[PDB]
């Protein structure tokens, strides 16, 4: 339950 | 020549200790530091090292596109580069491993003609190899983002390691300060069942983030990931490791072309160098002290360094300057600007050491610091 | 309880600077240090940090089985563990990435009931991601040993990164102080031609080992690896990177199950998040400042930290002790032995800080060191 | 022409 997501894939993020 | 630089560094995963010496030295030397870390002891540590720090985490928000956050994080760093400052960006782990804004900011800086470098760091996958006692070499390693793995139907090899990052945010585009329910987690489990079977092991891995904590190394079957109490345990710092299902046979054509002959003394594909991967299902016991191991150990009593072995033969003055070049970015910049002027100003260097630094040649520095025996140089394939 | 421990650590690749703070602290604390490093400045640095060091490199010899060397390296470390000493083994890079004797020595120590840990380090692959400006996430990464890749016919994905280690010793079982001719290198090139075609790029990668050096990032076609002058350049520290040949399409079933709808606004498979991989053949120019990027940057002017953002709110006494636990292995061992006694002896802690350390709970330490807003806790999915 | 190979595969080393 640390949430430090510094990436997302093309198809998901936008 | 152009004023302004961007250096992006990592902190590694475990609080403070997994930062590299060079990452620390660049954070201390920076005009401005931008950071995105997980644990507060690492944050507090950074703030003791530089008086001009900005937390990039404040640019996330509930329901705010992570892509928009990443654009903003990048632009904050590049704005300070354009003002002619030496900027350091700091991301946890390795700052280029599953990180959008570091690559973005470095490419923009490079494209506009500024100095731009990423320094590698210890990733969550590096931690995984260390804590699960596996080597990516044996028997190869496939690494994917969990959403990408599904959406692009990325191939698995049942004969190699599989590592999956971001398994706690399958299909999720945005952000929430209190995290995600991860409601599409079952789509991942369906794929793992198709590729490996319901009874195949999956390791839930969480590297210790504080120095006193133990890692989570919890083996589940693919089937068990369907139980709500287990699915519930997968969060924002969860990684999965799926061990190989089988050992791959040798190719006779390659055995012949590499001359690993006779084929007959090539070990059975089930044969393993000690130790075996403990996570593989039905992994056979491997003997650590075979007769050949015992014979090698018996040879230790009579061992002397071989004639071609090159003992270290350096000086405090030379180790001091090579340490300073590694740990002082200002000293390194000065040296890179004028090898001769820098070299001639170092106190207590021998003539050979001074000469090696003036050249900068990696080989010149090596025999300034190591005794190369005549035995080595009569053979040595350095044409000189 | 049992006397004796084995901690294996890395130095990273670039001389001195790529060592982690914790690797350095364990080297300084050790009763005995065994090391296997590449560059003499790193060797000299280690010898300044501990008075009882042994160079493992002296256990190689011409025509001597590397397996016998590895058995001997392992046994030297475990012999000192069995005598009840705190032993540190040091290997360059990450000490578990393409390393036989670390895994062997740790498994033997663990099996005989001694404390045994590997600390991760910066690998050659970590350096590769940093220097070639690629992210293993985009579009996945396959990592193999070059001989293994050939002998076990390991699969390639033309849609993902491929990394190959030990390309300078294809098929070679033993050792020579003056290195190898690498006469079976053409077997590797034949496989790369079959998988990718004669015109596909291969990057010859050598990470800088001294702080002033530039990396080798030399792109060749598969065909060019056949030219003797180029084959000649591949040595003991050469790694190959083969970029993807194509972009993989999205799976409609997963687009539907992850609700990335409507399918129509899913980007074309050719669509890329800036920046594009510069090594991919015929990589299209990607716009860094799309209208959506410009809109996100425009929002920076009015930005304030969101209400759920948790500012650091700690004390010198708490950052000091969390730093000491990361950087002082003796302090960490004391704390792990008795949380309460250790916590009650730290000067200047607030009651909350003392309480958090007594517990050791990662979450208790986090709100001792961060202001958790009421906004966060009304939502917060920590059942408490 | 540093040569510090600390790994070999089953099939090659022995
Ligand atoms: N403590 C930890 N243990 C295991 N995996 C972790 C982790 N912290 C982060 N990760 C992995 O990293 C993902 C975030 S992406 C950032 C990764 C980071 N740059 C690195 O070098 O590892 C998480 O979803 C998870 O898969
Ligand atoms: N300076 C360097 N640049 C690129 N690859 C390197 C390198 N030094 C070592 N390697 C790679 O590592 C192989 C040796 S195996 C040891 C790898 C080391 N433990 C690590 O963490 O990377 C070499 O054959 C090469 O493929």
């Amino acid at each position: 339950f640390p949430w430090v997501i510094v990436f997302g894939v093309i198809g998901v993020i936008g | 020549t152009k004023a302004g630089s961007l250096t992006i560094v990592g902190t590694g995963i475990e609080s403070i200790g997994q930062m590299t010496l060079q990452a620390l030295s660049y954070i201390e030397a920076a005009a401005k530091v931008f950071y995105c870390v997980i644990d507060p002891a690492t944050e507090a540590f950074i703030l003791t090292k530089n008086k001009n720090c900005v937390d990039l985490y404040q640019y996330y928000d509930n329901g705010k596109s992570r892509l928009n956050t990443y654009t903003q994080m990048s632009e904050l760093m590049v704005r300070e580069v354009r003002k002619g400052l030496d900027v350091v960006g700091v991301f946890y782990g390795h700052p280029g491993v599953f990180v959008n804004p570091s690559h973005r900011a470095l490419a923009i800086a490079k494209s506009e003609g500024y100095r731009a470098r990423m320094l590698p760091g210890v990733s969550a996958e590096d931690c995984l190899f260390a804590d699960l006692c596996i080597d990516p070499s044996n028997p190869g390693c496939l690494t994917y983002e969990a959403s990408d793995f599904l959406i692009r139907d990325r191939p698995v090899s049942i004969h190699s390691h599989l590592v999956l990052f971001q398994v706690g945010c399958v299909g999720i585009a945005d952000f929430n300060f209190t995290g995600f329910d991860n409601n599409k987690f079952g789509v991942l489990v369906d794929r793992l069942e198709q590729e490996y079977g319901a009874e195949h092991p999956v390791v839930h891995y969480i590297a210790a983030m504080m120095p006193h904590q133990d890692p989570v190394t919890d083996k589940y079957t693919v089937a068990q990931l369907r139980e709500p109490e287990i699915a519930k345990r997968v969060g924002g710092v969860s990684t999965f490791y799926i061990p190989p299902k089988a050992r791959k046979a040798s190719n006779l054509d390659i055995i012949r072309r590499l001359e690993l002959l006779p084929a007959g003394q090539v070990p059975d594909k089930k044969a393993r160098i000690y130790p075996a991967n403990q996570w593989e299902p039905d992994v056979p016991e491997v003997e650590p002290y075979r007769p050949s191991d015992q014979a090698a150990i018996a040879q230790l009593a009579d061992h002397a360094p071989p004639e071609q072995y090159q003992p270290l033969a350096t000086s405090k003055a030379m180790s001091d300057v090579m340490t300073k070049l590694a740990l002082d970015p200002k000293a390194l910049a000065d040296y890179k600007a004028d090898h001769r002027a820098f070299a001639q100003s170092v106190p207590d260097l021998t003539p050979q050491e001074r000469a090696a630094l003036e050249l900068g040649d990696s080989w010149a520095i090596r025999c300034a610091m190591k005794n190369m025996p005549s035995s080595l140089l009569d053979a040595a394939r350095e044409s000189g």
